[PDB]
RNA sequence: GGUGGGCACUCUAAGGAGACUGCCGGUGACAAACCGGAGGAAGGUGGGGAUGACGUCAAGUCAUCAUGGCCCUUACGGCCAGGGCUACACACGUGCUACAAUGGUCGGUACAAAGGGUUGCCAAGCCGCGAGGUGGAGCUAAUCCCAUAAAACCGAUCGUAGUCCGGAUCGCAGUCUGCAACUCGACUGCGUGAAGUCGGAAUCGCUAGUAAUCGUGAAUCAGAAUGUCACGGUGAAUACGUU
């Protein structure tokens, strides 16, 4: 039985398992609600169960660490996805058009030397 | 980089690493925490006894090859500007360039 | 720019009313990458404005930014020896960019309590064709209307 | 200011000089480099010469100068003003 | 009440306008006689007031304050320390810059001449 | 029981005396408990390159340091240390615990 | 994960695969190439860095070093103690903190990366409002220590006031390093509480994980960073076009 994913967004990472159940839900073996609480990230990691519209079907557990809430929200939807492809592998393109097999690869750029930011210089007067 | 200069700070050098013990214990009896108030000021006018330039604080190491004040590394024992020649020749193990 | 290269982006996530134009209009008032706030600013805004009366308060919205979008703009341009004002026909996309913009600038500047309480007022006050961003609009209109010999 | 837990700091070649001036009362100045030198208690009513960078200052000692440093009373800049 | 105190205020906050009372020093008064910090002055029984007096007499208060703050510069600028030589001319005392940015010891940018 | 710790600063001779110390373990009828990576250390140093004033022209350099960890189970014939010459031979930093 | 244990996973670090206009449609001198499409993690030099042609400015450095010629050799060489490099009617350059309600205080709670430590890091316990003091465990370190991330979220209060904004300045009392904090250190407590209501002519940075904003680390270093060099968190607006 089972579904294994891996998610990867933002220096952060997420494993997650995908069982028969009625939607349990539990991120670092806590519920959904007391990790992410009042904001998008329900939305952004709920997205592929409603698009596929197995939200009720399936049991949730998830380890997740590094980065920040957003990323790691990101975390969970890539592996969800990448599990559910594995799953019931006919629905690729369902996905592919939504962009959620797609990983992002924007990354925090480095700082540059004379610079004071990646990209900002000092103030530059001519006189 | 007066060769005056790097024979002082080689006798600061000396006269510091030569006493370099009875300072610890004079520090000790200062710091104590029980140890009367007498004991704190015979240790107190022994070290102020103690000449001056012995004291580990004023040495200011400098160059090993030039004796540069500036620019110094402890990793290596170079200065700033000795340190990039013999690193591109490839004297020193381990260092090259790098971008990541 | 010259190369004409620029594609542009594709983040668009209202979370609890599923309309795609308050998305933006949060990124809008947004400050400084706190995300949250402006959320909160405008779901306040808009429970102000479900609670005033019977109307939509989403409904409101729409119906706010339209009856503020420009139609035309004035363009500058410069015709050796005086800088005349063209007027030229705004493109979709830029309406409701404008729109907005001009929406949250004025509500920066009432004078009440909250700036959600702003925002709130000036929604109420331009559905009809009241605020300072209406007028602004009209301004913009009749001078592009006084400029239509140029127009071409 | 120094910690409590030695009360004074005090040169050697000073103390001296201010301990052995208390057998004969205050007669003369005593000359010094000692800036860094908190005035005692004790030397109160007696004349002391402190460097300056270029001469020595004679500086009277009363009570209400205990607690300072010999340095306090000697300026080592002058700015008689820019106009 | 108080001495000329602002009313219609939260206690704490109240008392610190007194010139000798800061934040902890009236949180400080509050605690020892129990009164709540929350409440407006106005919402006070004289019956903690007359306390507030007596607890608030026990520090300093206005008068008393600025002799002694005088007190203790007028022994610096007298004494001759470098101290009060820089005391007395208006210039910072701390040893900060004064070759540019020392104008909360000199007010306005005096210009030269006129 | 025995336990090896290797440092250098480059993987190719690293990666050769792990393989050596391996094979001759399988050789002499020991097991071993497979080799380990630890995390490299990165250390880096930015340098100004002119001898005056010219502050944005730096230059930067790094060293890295790599780890290897292995250790062996059922030990009849120690020769481990009989290569003292050889398992480290040039630029090897070794380290024996459970001799 | 505390143990037995497991080699599944994340992760660490060596070797490989992968992306080549490769396949399809259209244009094109049926060429180079261009505009789209499918597949894919990534599509058109994918993102970033190192890499600086012949020469230019008699550009900078004789003070990092080296060196031709000139100059001093009872001083233009050497040693020492105090002072100066920190001055202050003014002018300019680069920053930091604010002028508040997308905010200030109090309470409750969640999530990082990177790095340094044996002349070192320096815990648990205890003592002080505090800086800190005693203590000595562990670690030559994916093991122990530095070490609590902050903004964000929840609750309560303030209600547009030069104020529960702002923090300069000054008075008193302390801690630490150091032979020694007067000139001339960094911090802590109590009190005071300035200018400041978004800034004239003019002018700068930035095209995506960027600007904006929030915190962390290291080098130098007895002590001394609002600078320098790196590291993550949240996360925009705009580009019709070359007049
Ligand atoms: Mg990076
Ligand atoms: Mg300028
Ligand atoms: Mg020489
Ligand atoms: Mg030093
Ligand atoms: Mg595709
Ligand atoms: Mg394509
Ligand atoms: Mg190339
Ligand atoms: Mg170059
Ligand atoms: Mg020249
Ligand atoms: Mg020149
Ligand atoms: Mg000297
Ligand atoms: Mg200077
Ligand atoms: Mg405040
Ligand atoms: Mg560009
Ligand atoms: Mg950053």
């Amino acid at each position: 039985t089972q579904n294994y994913g891996t998610g990867r967004r933002k220096t952060a990472t997420a494993r997650v398992f995908l069982r028969p159940g009625t939607g349990k839900i539990s991120i670092n073996n806590r519920g959904l609600d007391q990790f992410f609480g009042r904001e998008t990230a329900r939305m952004v990691v709920r997205q592929p169960l409603e698009l596929t519209e197995t939200v009720e079907k399936f049991d949730i557990f998830v380890t997740v660490v590094g980065g920040g809430v957003s990323g790691q929200a990101g975390a969970i939807r890539h592996g969800i996805t990448r599990a559910l492809i594995e799953y019931d592998e006919t629905l690729r393109s369902s996905l592919r058009k939504a962009g959620y097999v797609t990983r992002d690869a924007r990354e925090v750029e480095r700082k540059k030397v004379g610079l004071r930011k990646a990209r900002k210089r000092p103030q530059y007067s001519k006189r | 980089a007066k060769e005056s200069m790097k024979n002082r700070e080689l006798k600061r050098q000396l006269t510091v690493a030569k006493y370099a013990k009875k300072r610890a214990e004079l520090k000790a009896i200062i710091a104590n925490p029980n140890s009367s108030a007498e004991e704190r000021w015979n240790a107190q006018v022994a070290l102020q006894k103690q000449p001056r330039d012995a004291s580990a604080s004023r040495l200011r190491n400098r160059c090993r090859l030039t004796g540069r004040p500036h620019g110094f590394y402890r990793k290596f024992g170079l200065s700033r500007n000795k340190l990039r020649e013999a690193a591109m020749r490839g004297d020193v193990p381990g260092l090259v360039k790098a971008s990541w | 720019p010259r190369r004409r290269v620029a594609a542009k982006r594709e983040v668009l996530a209202d979370p609890k009313y599923g309309s795609q134009i308050l998305a933006k209009f949060m990124n809008h008032v947004m400050e400084s990458g706190k995300k949250a706030v402006a959320e909160r600013i405008v779901y306040g805004a808009l429970d102000k404005v479900k609670e005033r009366g019977k109307a939509d308060p989403l409904e409101t919205f729409e119906k706010a930014l339209d009856a503020i979008a420009p139609l035309v703009e004035v363009k500058s341009r410069r015709v050796g020896g005086a800088t005349y004002q063209v007027p030229v026909e705004v493109r979709p996309s830029r309406r409701n960019a404008l729109a907005m913009r001009w929406l949250v600038d004025f509500a920066r500047k009432r004078g009440e309590k909250s700036m959600a309480l702003r925002l709130a007022g000036e929604l109420l006050d331009a559905a009809e064709g009241k605020g300072a961003a209406v007028k602004k609009r009209e301004d913009v209109h009749r001078m592009a209307e006084a400029n239509k010999a140029f127009s071409h | 200011p120094r910690s409590l837990k030695k009360g004074p700091f005090i040169d050697l070649h000073l103390l001296k000089k201010v301990e052995v001036a208390v057998e004969k009362n205050d007669r003369k100045p005593i000359k010094t480099w000692s800036r860094r030198s908190m005035i005692l208690p004790h030397m109160v009513g007696l004349t002391i010469a402190v460097h300056n960078g270029r001469q020595h200052v004679p500086v009277l000692v009363n009570e209400d100068m205990v607690g300072h440093k010999l340095g306090e009373f000697a300026a080592t800049r002058t700015y008689r003003g820019h106009a | 009440a108080g001495v000329n105190i602002p009313d219609n205020k939260h206690t704490v906050i109240s008392l610190t306008y007194i010139y000798g009372v800061g934040r902890t020093t009236a949180q400080s008064i509050c605690a020892a006689t129990g009164v709540n910090p929350a409440a407006k002055i106005k919402d006070l029984s004289d019956e903690q007031i007359d306390q507030l007096r007596n607890e608030v007499a026990k520090i300093t208060t206005e008068g008393d304050l600025r002799r002694e703050i005088n007190m203790n510069i007028k022994r610096l600028m007298d004494l001759g320390c470098y101290r009060g030589l820089r005391h007395r001319r208006g210039l910072p005392v701390r040893g900060q810059r004064t070759k540019t940015n020392a104008r909360t010891r000199k007010g306005p940018r005096k210009p030269i001449r006129k | 029981q025995i336990r090896i710790r290797l440092k250098a600063f480059d993987h190719r001779l690293i990666d050769q005396s792990t393989q050596e110390i391996v094979e001759t373990a399988k050789r002499t009828g020991a097991q071993v408990r497979g080799p380990i990576p630890l995390p490299t250390r990165k250390e880096r140093f930015t340098v100004l390159i002119s001898p005056h004033v010219n502050k944005d022209a730096r230059d930067q350099y790094e060293i890295r340091t790599h780890k290897r960890v292995l250790d062996i189970v059922q030990p009849t014939d120690k020769t481990v240390d009989a290569l003292m010459k050889l398992d480290l031979a040039a630029g090897v930093e070794v380290q024996i615990s459970l001799g």
